[PDB]
């Protein structure tokens, strides 16, 4: 929720 | 609400929005304050944007066979601050800062005196000639703002990485090694690839609080109101390091890597309730 | 997946 879709690719 | 008396018959009528998104990691903090000026045949809208922009600074292991010993340092190039309207009733009549400015600290005002009178100045504290004033101040430490769109509909900044103090002296925002060091040993870590929170300045390392301005501008009896866009942001790079046993450490960057991770938000002026709301 | 966890 914090953080993009995909989260940077993490 | 707030009103403030500032002579010669006029006021201004001060409204404030605070807007958050934790998945862009954003907080647009935004003073709207309303020129109500009798001898002036426009209303006008001084809008100050604030807050924060998190940095989204990070670090990473790249997976797959051959990237055992390649690691990522996210950060930022460039943070994005920008106003737009399509509305036909409003126009942008001035923006600060107005040009490019290269100094660690950027303060300036933006005055205004009776009869739809602007001044801007790229200091703060000089002469107590206006009948209200506004201030912008915020610190870029190797960093450069510049204006990348401005016309009568919108205004965008770009307060961009430049040149960096580094142990071997200064090196340039598009240095391929920037920030890249050798770790201690071959035991892991991403963060260890890349240099230590102290070597890199408060944009890189945190975040940056915008400070800007721009008026919008009505002709009394045109529609009631306007909608625009506020829009704040970052363009992330990445540099890759690879730790080569036998010719050392090996970097390479991948430029506008990440481009306009931004967080808009819509707002609607009500230029006759002299009010302010969120539309999303 | 292509990356890590996103370290601090």
């Amino acid at each position: 929720d914090s953080f993009p879709d995909g989260d940077y690719g993490a | 609400t707030n009103i403030e008396n500032i002579g010669d018959g006029a006021e201004v009528i001060k409204r404030t929005e605070d807007v958050s998104s934790k998945k862009w990691g954003v907080t647009q903090n935004v003073q709207f304050d309303f020129v109500k000026d009798k001898k002036y045949n426009k209303d006008a809208l001084i809008v100050k944007m604030q807050g924060f922009i998190n940095s989204r600074t990070s670090f990473s292991d790249v997976k797959g066979s051959g990237y055992e010993l390649t690691k990522r340092m996210i950060w930022p190039f460039q943070y994005n601050i920008g106003l737009t309207t399509k509305d036909p009733n409003v126009s942008l009549i001035n923006y600060l800062p107005k040009n490019k400015i290269e100094t660690t600290d950027v303060g300036q005002t933006l005055g205004y005196n009776i009869g739809g009178n602007f001044q801007s100045a790229p200091s703060i504290g000089g002469n107590g000639s206006f009948n209200y004033s506004k201030t912008i101040s915020y610190t870029q430490k190797s960093y450069v703002s510049e204006v990348d769109k401005q016309n009568s509909k919108s205004v965008k900044w770009g307060v961009k990485a430049n040149e960096f103090v580094t142990p071997d002296g200064k090196k340039s925002a598009h240095d391929r090694y920037l920030f890249v060091q050798s770790p201690n040993g071959p035991t892991g870590s991403a963060r260890e690839y890349f240099a230590p929170d102290n070597q890199l300045p408060p944009l890189v390392q945190s975040g940056f609080n915008p400070s800007f301005i721009t008026t919008l501008s009505h002709e009394k009896g045109s529609s009631d109101t306007s909608e625009f866009e506020i829009s704040y942001g970052r363009n992330l790079d990445i540099t890759y390091a690879t730790l080569f046993p036998r010719t050392g450490i090996y970097a390479e960057r991948k430029h506008n890597a990440f481009v306009n991770r931004n967080f808009v938000v819509r707002y609607e002026v009500n230029w006759k309730t002299h009010e302010i709301k969120v539309k999303g």
